[PDB]
């Protein structure tokens, strides 16, 4: 054939892929973490947005730290051969490098490591997108007038 | 030649092909409105709805950065938390351009 | 109302 370029990911597999949305709104009383009012609007907006991009959206609400890890492990062990990409959206409280389950923290590296190129073969070479609504510390940006 | 290029057996990094679309810069709070949702997710959805059939993903996320940065500012009865701003943070380990659409 | 995460 004619000249070929390889500058964009192949996005015409049979399926665009999964979009896993973890929507943590209510936290166990013993943690003292306040409920995240407004997060259901985000989870609904994301579901609609990714549905129109033809992702298979799976919404999960109020998962413990153990459930988050188990969900990620199980998803990483599916056969993604016929999927172009993978998306995970995390909506929770957080700190730098950490997202909260309803009963305590999960290191973001633990979640993303399941999808490493050597650990999720059917996603090797395919874009893996993690969208994270959570704090990354306690600094405040005062802004500057333009 | 050289010792560290032109390998006979091709590998890629195990950390390649990841993209982390963080709602805020490292070290910072991330803001959420109790009625409308988080500033970042509101803006990300709006830009994907408008531009996913038109722009490469990094360029969509750059519009999300501009929308969050310019259109939102916190309102709080607590002066400590009032009038604050936010910039999201795109962290790309991707190796190719990403378009949500393809040629038919 | 505004809160943070």
């Amino acid at each position: 054939s004619g000249i070929s370029l390889d500058n964009s990911y192949k996005m015409d597999y049979p399926e665009m892929g999964l979009c896993i949305i973890i929507n943590n709104k209510n936290f166990h009383k013993s943690t003292g973490m306040t409920s995240r009012s407004g997060t259901d609007v985000d989870a609904a907006n994301l579901r609609e947005t990714f549905r129109n991009l033809k992702y298979e959206v799976r919404n999960k609400n109020d998962l413990t730290r153990e459930e988050i890890v188990e969900l990620m492990r199980d998803v990483s062990k599916e056969d993604h051969s016929k999927r172009s990409s993978f998306v995970c959206v995390l909506l929770s409280h957080g700190e730098e490098g950490i997202i909260f389950g309803t009963n305590g923290p999960v290191d973001l590296k633990k979640i993303t490591n399941f999808f490493r190129g050597d650990r999720c073969r059917s996603l090797t070479g395919k874009p893996k997108l993690f969208i994270i609504q959570a704090c990354r510390g306690t600094e405040l940006d005062c802004g500057i007038e333009t | 030649s050289g010792v560290d290029d032109d390998m006979a057996c091709h590998k890629i990094p195990v950390e390649a092909d990841f993209l982390y679309a963080y709602s805020t810069a490292p070290g910072y709070y991330s803001w959420r409105n109790s009625k409308d949702g988080s500033w970042f997710i509101q803006s990300l959805c709006a830009m994907l709805k408008q531009y996913a059939d038109k722009l490469e993903f990094m360029h969509i996320l750059t519009r999300v950065n501009r929308k969050v940065a310019t259109e939102f500012e916190s309102f709080s009865f607590d002066a400590t938390f009032h009038a604050k701003k936010q910039i999201p943070c795109i962290v790309s380990m991707l190796t190719k351009e990403l378009y949500f659409y393809h040629l038919e | 109302x505004d809160f943070f995460x």
